């Protein structure tokens, strides 16, 4: 078969915990699937992406795609707070990783203070170019920091 | 405006802080029976002044996220939690947000809909068509496409909290009554 | 080749080898 | 090769048919909605001017029913109550002649 | 009871969620703030929504409470640090999955991701 | 951090995103084991288990969703309908006249009564 | 009738006891039986018609709509269980196979025809994590 | 097994004719799968750590007492009686497989509710069963002269039909609205568990 | 400020307004040929057209399966054309509930339209596998001209005010310029 | 020797469509069609004696399940729960205040034998409002599905069948308009 | 998979059972013509 992205060995875990014994032929299989399936959300995330004008992208793409697909929502990643992975060590060389998670109690969230609220919107105007020249005021760029051919 | 981004004052809002403040009360008498531990009331806070050009609502997803995580958080420690882990709340408030949006658009889908021929005493007068859904028929359908009911938010608005109120009045009387005697 | 593709297919195909305007034109000009 | 025509040249060989069979088109801006409607009304083609469609819509018993008493039980002739294509025949053909020819060999 | 009168009481029934969530969900929904809609339809549709989510709440607890006294916690439900304090119930990932399994919501996770 | 989440952002790097969400690709991580394990209890429920059971909960799948992708000539994208059905029902619509207009109309004329937002307050 | 040649053919020719076919001596027939059936399903679920109305509960598009729904949905389950049927080995058909595709892909239940644990690595898996945890 | 049983819990939800054997199998049927798929520590006292120390169906049934005789009374109340589990432990677990499914040999409570469930269930099925069949007798209704020496005097009643309990099981199975309001605006297909009416 | 032919608006002070009512992200706007009306279209699949006298929505369309990506205008304004994720460009006229021309051809999702300056022609691009330029035409809806030689995401569309030239840009930072006449 | 098996599959097409004829599918017709599909599978037993019952109840259940689902968005009061007539222990349908009070008193009503029922079962109240409803139409349907799938997840060919159409009641009011005016309440002038 | 009709499905097989039927699998040219018309 092809040579394939994702490792086996999670889909060896998935089966794990089901108490499921797999052979190599399944096992392959369903990577294979795993990988096509991983393709098709990338695809269909970078189309929503382009729609908007953007290169940067967010969870909205990735639900929007993943709901064109007729797949369950996923809830719970629009957080603000950090991300953060704690190592565990199976062995010499086994490491595993999981998601850093505290409890706390109910008094110091809903005591807590809500983050600053950013200023409304707005516009304005400037000149970017006089008859060809760039003026050299305060809302252009310094001549400090591709421009002009030098075939 | 104050007061925006803060809870509304009615009857509901009342009794639900009474409630909670009771809960405290009580587990404050409970950590003392056991000895024979301390907690702040809950407070909310507010924003600093904001200016918005012409009129409308403002846009800001963080902290009106922020305000729903905390309103949630106050009804699941209504609920008798004492502790939590974030990714739940993170997951609850992402599915609260969900379930408004869709009942929304429910609103919307129900408000707009393609017009009807009309018939008998609508059509004697001369018009052709009229609304399919009366404004009672849109909220009603509205309501029940999401699982709701006039006669059950209004038991839950009028009833519920006040019997829970007196539960946990009559509860603390006992604990009292029964940490005195043990110290006499 | 294209072409001969597309040659063939057209072969076998039996391809064979008043007033106011003016007045408010003028009106605006004057 | 092999096959005739390679999927992925597909996209060429439409577009040089396309190229072959509309070599002029119209291309001659309007400056105003008068022209456009003049052009759209003079070039009006006759296959494409048809009208919306419609909307879609939905003493002798005694003999019958005497007939259909009288033919109860009879297999076939009741339920009917017919495009023949001689499919036998032409399989007893095909297989004469193939029996023929081997023994041409023998 | 009747829409008229549930919605002139509407004054002692308003929720704990503050107006300027209500807008801004409105909003992204496709519905007018409420200077153009009446501000007791805003607060009926936010009322619906702390009742759903009480409701789910109550489901939560309720499973909570029936576990607490094999003994291995189910697979996909990933989550937890060292395990809280004291005698304390806390609303964790396995409860709540547990309760909004029935209102058609899944929140499997992974447990460790190698 | 994990191993595949740092291939995942490598993977969105040199595809031309410029930047990222930080819990993007723990989306794309739980979207895969939820997908496995779905895909194996199926696979489990209709037959030790082969391949062609695993070919069969896939396929069996495949019918109520995963209908889109970049998929080109022939292929199941963009909702999965085929051409020819597209083109029958393009060449049904295609046969009626354009609408008549006139110089007075055109620019104000709306639909009949029946289909515009008239009374919705 | 068994042998694949057919019967009733008026041309030149036996078990003991041949069964025998059936017949109907008079009676509604069958073809405004299966033309009133979709009025009757209808009837059933619209809760009640009214007396001097009853037929036309949907209009002509509505009713090329539903014929359409019950063919396909005819063709696909039958095609789904013939094939999970073979893949476990079996040569003939058995409602099993359609009780558990009907089950598993509609969430269809016709009454009156007759687990998982995780393994020791998963254990051993959770329990290093949990060690680390503390 | 279980038949008469069955028999009895119909006559006395209103079933008087003599039902065939399909309804009563496919009554069994329904009630050995929702018995195969079967203060409170949730209550206000839960919330603290020490506890403290305290200190249309009536009408009908109401018409039909009215409307017996004596005899009919008598059968109706020694009917009244049958169950499940009463005196047949034994036969119970074996029918309803206890030690396949769960550790065996349960307490008695356990045993004295399923019994209870059990009656609920069948008098829920008839009940519903009969206003189905009396739907469709009243929408359908809308030659042998001189006599014989075995027809019946008057006839007239006759007993459910399996397409009834059928009818009957499709409609118990729906569920409220609020357990799909999650899935409005999505072509997401609502796949649950079997429901214990 | 901006006006508002509503009398109870009379003279109101504000430079900028909101308009409300699409449930998903807005993906293309147009103002029509001052301007008085006003398109949009947004993932929820639907177009609305506005009024920017009152202020308000007159009509929505619902011709499309899934997101829809871009809107167009006619040079002329009578006239529109959209496209969006189920590989189809369809053309409306304001008059009218339904599309009156459905385009058939692409084999993947569009990404770019165009209008020809006589307002006969229609332009388009897909991406993907399938990346190429197609013309259209209004009256009988087939397409009679394909450029191809892209090998990047085609992000915009234009066509020279002469009617001979049409210009084309990818995420490559490629210009091309394309000769209508002779496709080359 | 041999069975040639590709002899009865080609028998599937013989028999007509249920849209082609008219007629809702049974028993025969499923039976009919169950043994090409088990040939082309590989079954060559064949199939169990007792399963195109099964197959005609399971179509029943699933038609009766979209119509139900469909028919509960677009339509409300319902005939009461009084007895022999309503949804019983199912799903209903929605109510209005002046038609739930109405109910109520016949209800009572009957009871003193003051007012009978109709022929079919149905109250004054009941048959008046059960009177007014028409037909299921194409609108409807689009209006049930932007709430949800109806149980026609699988079926995308339906779905976009009743989506590309033309919008009900278009065809024959092709030439009715109304005009854009900003003096009129919403824009729009209605002409009469 | 692609989806299409049942309609045009059954439609389709049916017409092509015709013509294999009547061209004989291809060994006789239904469409031949003879002469100039």
């Amino acid at each position: 078969g092809p040579k394939l992205l994702w490792n086996p060995e999670n889909v060896r875990d998935v089966a794990d915990a089901l108490g499921i014994t797999l052979s190599e032929e399944p096992l392959r299989l369903l990577a294979q699937d795993v990988e096509y399936r991983i393709g098709q959300v990338i695809v269909e995330s970078l189309r929503f992406m382009r729609a908007a004008n953007r290169t940067t992208l967010t969870v909205q793409d990735v639900s929007l795609a993943l709901r064109v697909l007729d797949v369950e929502p996923l809830y719970g990643y629009e957080s603000t707070r950090p991300l953060r992975y704690g190592e565990a060590s199976l062995g010499p060389g086994q490491p595993l990783f999981y998601i850093d998670d505290e409890e706390v109690d109910f008094e110091k969230v809903i005591n807590a203070p809500l983050p600053k609220v950013p200023r409304d919107m707005t516009f304005t105007a400037h000149w970017l170019a006089v008859e060809g020249v760039q003026p050299s005021i305060p809302q252009n760029p310094t001549t400090a920091e591709d421009l002009l051919p030098k075939g | 405006p104050p007061g925006h981004f803060t809870a509304p004052s009615s009857r509901l809002t009342r009794r639900i802080d009474a409630n909670i403040r009771q809960m405290q009360e009580t587990r404050k008498l409970c950590s003392k029976i056991g000895v024979i531990i301390q907690t702040h009331p809950f407070v909310e806070a507010d924003i600093e002044p904001h200016y918005i050009s012409g009129e409308g609502p403002v846009m800001a997803g963080e902290v009106c996220r922020s305000a729903l995580q905390r309103s949630v958080a106050k009804i699941f420690y209504h609920a008798g939690f004492e502790e939590l882990q974030p990714s739940a709340l993170d997951c609850i408030t992402d599915i609260a947000s969900d379930y408004f949006q869709k009942l929304v658009r429910t609103f919307n889908v129900y408000r707009e809909a393609e017009k009807k021929p009309a018939t008998g005493a609508a059509a004697e007068r001369g018009a052709r068509f009229v609304p399919r859904f009366t404004p009672e028929e849109v909220i009603l359908h509205t309501l029940d496409e999401n699982g709701h009911d006039i006669d059950s938010l209004e038991a839950y608005a009028r009833d519920e909290v006040e019997r829970l109120g007196n539960k946990l009045a009559q509860i603390h009387e006992r604990m009292k009554g029964h940490l005195a005697d043990l110290l006499r | 080749n294209l072409n001969q593709i597309v040659t063939d297919y057209l072969k076998k195909k039996g391809f064979t080898r008043k007033y106011l305007k003016a007045f408010l034109l003028l009106k605006n000009w004057i | 090769d092999h096959m005739e025509l390679d999927p992925k040249n597909i996209y060429e060989v439409e577009a040089k048919i396309l190229l072959a069979t509309y070599p002029k088109l119209d291309l001659e801006p309007t400056k105003n909605a008068e022209e456009t409607i003049a052009k759209l009304e003079k070039l009006a083609h006759p296959e494409h001017s048809h009208k919306p469609p419609e909307p879609k819509v939905r003493d002798e018993a005694l003999a019958a029913e005497q007939e259909r008493y009288m033919l109860t039980l009879d297999e076939r002739l009741s339920s009917k109550l017919w495009e023949p294509r001689f499919e036998r025949f032409k399989l007893i053909e095909n297989i004469k002649q193939e029996h023929a020819e081997k023994k041409e060999q023998e | 009871a009747s829409l008229r009168e549930f919605l002139n009481k509407m004054d002692d029934y308003a929720p704990i969620i503050p107006d300027a969530v209500t807008n801004y969900y409105m909003t992204r929904a496709g519905l007018p703030p409420p200077p153009q809609t009446d501000i007791r339809l805003a607060r009926l549709l936010a009322l619906a929504t702390q009742k759903f989510i009480a409701d789910i709440a109550a489901d939560a607890y309720q499973y909570s409470r029936i576990r607490a006294s094999l003994g291995i916690q189910r697979p996909g439900y990933g989550g937890g640090g060292q395990g809280g304090s004291q005698n304390r119930t806390v609303l964790t990932m396995e409860d709540l999955g547990m309760a909004v399994s029935e209102f058609g919501v899944n929140v499997k996770r992974s447990e460790f991701y190698r | 951090r994990p191993r595949d989440a740092r291939t995942l952002e490598l993977l969105l790097t040199a595809q031309g995103v410029t930047s990222f969400e930080p819990r993007v690709s723990q989306l794309l991580l739980d979207f895969a084991y939820r997908h496995t394990a779905a895909v194996l209890s199926d696979a489990l429920h209709l037959s030790s288990i082969t391949a062609n059971a695993v070919a069969l909960a896939i396929s069996s799948r495949l019918g109520y969703q995963f209908r889109g992708g970049g998929g080109g000539y022939y292929g199941g994208g963009g909702g999965g309908a085929s051409k020819d059905w597209m083109l029958e029902l393009a060449r049904e619509r295609n046969k009626v006249a354009l609408p008549r207009v006139l110089p007075s109309e055109w620019g104000v004329r709306l639909p009949g009564e029946r289909f515009v937002l008239s009374g919705v307050s | 009738n068994i042998g694949g040649a057919g019967s009733g053919r008026p041309t030149y020719t036996q078990p003991a006891l041949p069964k025998t076919p059936a017949f109907q001596l008079e009676g509604e027939g069958e073809r405004v039986l299966n033309k009133k059936k979709l009025d009757e399903l209808v009837r059933q679920v619209c809760g009640g018609t009214a007396e001097g109305q009853d037929g036309n509960m949907l209009t002509p598009e509505v009713e090329e709509s539903v014929l359409n729904m019950a063919d396909a949905f005819v063709d696909n389950v039958l095609h789904q269980a013939c094939r999970n049927a073979k893949e476990r080995g079996s040569k003939v058909l058995e409602i099993r196979d359609i009780q558990l595709v009907l089950e598993r892909v509609y969430n269809i239940r016709i009454p009156g025809y007759a687990k998982v644990q995780p393994n020791s690595n998963w254990i051993k898996k959770m329990s290093a994590v949990q060690a680390a945890k503390v | 097994a279980n038949w008469f049983e069955l028999c009895q819990m119909m006559y006395v939800s209103g079933e008087t004719g003599e039902p065939s054997l399909e309804t009563t199998g496919i009554i069994e049927d329904i009630v050995r799968q929702q018995v195969i798929e079967i203060g409170l520590p949730w209550e206000p006292a839960s919330f603290y750590s020490v506890e403290v120390p305290e200190r249309q169906r009536l009408r009908k049934a109401d018409e039909r007492t009215k409307a017996m005789t004596k005899e009919e009374y008598v059968t109706w109340s020694e009917f009244r009686q049958a169950s499940f589990t009463y005196r047949k432990g034994k036969r119970f677990r074996e029918w309803a497989g206890f030690g396949l499914v769960t550790d065996s040999k349960p307490s008695d409570d356990i045993i004295d509710i399923l019994g209870f469930l059990t009656f609920e269930m069948v008098q829920t099925l008839t009940e519903e069963a009969l206003k189905i069949k009396e739907q469709e007798d009243l929408h359908r209704e809308r030659l042998t002269g001189g006599g014989g020496l075995f027809d019946p005097p008057n006839e007239g009643r006759t007993p459910v039909e399996p397409r009834h309990i059928q009818e009957a099981f499709r409609r118990l199975q729906q569920r409220p609205k609020k357990a799909r309001a999650m899935l409005n605006g999505t072509k997401l297909q609502q796949r649950t568990q079997l429901k214990l009416f | 400020p901006l006006k508002s032919a509503l009398e109870n608006e009379k003279n109101l002070k504000v430079n900028n307004r909101k308009l409300i009512g699409h449930s998903g992200p807005v993906y293309g706007v147009s103002f029509s040929d001052s301007s008085k009306l006003l398109l949009s279209c947004s993932a929820d699949g639907q177009i609305r057209l506005w009024s920017l006298e009152i202020w308000a929505c007159l009509c929505i369309y619902k011709a499309h399966d899934g997101p829809v990506f871009r809107v167009l205008w006619g040079p002329h304004g009578h006239y529109f054309a959209s496209a969006g994720w189920d590989k189809t460009v369809r053309v409306f006229t304001q008059d009218h509930a339904s599309a009156v021309r459905i385009m058939v051809g692409h084999d993947t999702s569009i990404s770019a339209l165009a209008w020809h300056p006589n307002g006969t022609y229609v332009f388009s691009a897909s991406d993907e596998m399938d990346k190429s330029i197609r013309m259209w035409s209004v009256i009988t809806g087939n397409c009679v001209r394909i450029f191809t030689g892209h090998t990047h995401y085609i992000t915009a569309l234009e066509c020279a005010h002469n009617g001979k030239i049409l210009a084309s840009a990818d995420t490559g930072g490629n210009i091309f310029i394309w000769d209508i006449e002779k496709g080359t | 020797l041999k069975m040639n098996f590709d002899l009865e599959i080609r028998k599937r097409y013989a028999q007509p469509l249920a849209v082609e004829s008219g007629e809702f599918p049974d028993t025969s017709n499923i039976e009919s069609r169950m043994l090409p599909f088990c040939y082309e599978a590989g079954l060559s037993s064949g199939h169990a004696p007792d399963a195109a019952q099964f197959m005609s109840i399971a179509t029943e259940t699933f038609i009766k399940e979209v119509m139900s689902a469909i028919f509960s968005r677009t339509r409300s009061n319902g005939p009461g729960d009084s007895g022999s007539a309503g949804f019983g222990l199912g799903s209903g349908w929605i109510q209005t205040h002046r038609y739930r009070k109405q109910l109520a008193k016949e209800e009572e009503a009957f009871q003193r034998g003051e007012i009978s029922r109709d022929k079919m079962g149905l109250l004054p109240v009941e048959a008046k409002a059960a009177s007014e409803r028409g037909p299921l139409g194409m609108a409807d349907v689009r209006l049930a599905l932007e709430m949800g799938d109806c149980g026609l997840a699988g079926f995308p060919v339906i779905v976009k069948s009743v989506i590309y159409g033309w919008r009900e009641g278009e065809l024959e009011n092709w030439e009715d308009y109304t005009y854009v005016d900003p003096s009129r309440p919403d824009g729009i002038a209605i002409p009469s | 998979p692609v989806f299409a009709p049942l309609k045009r499905q059954y439609q389709l097989a049916r017409l092509h059972e015709q013509l294999q039927a009547a061209t004989n699998g291809g060994r006789t040219n239904i469409f031949k013509v003879v002469g100039f018309g």
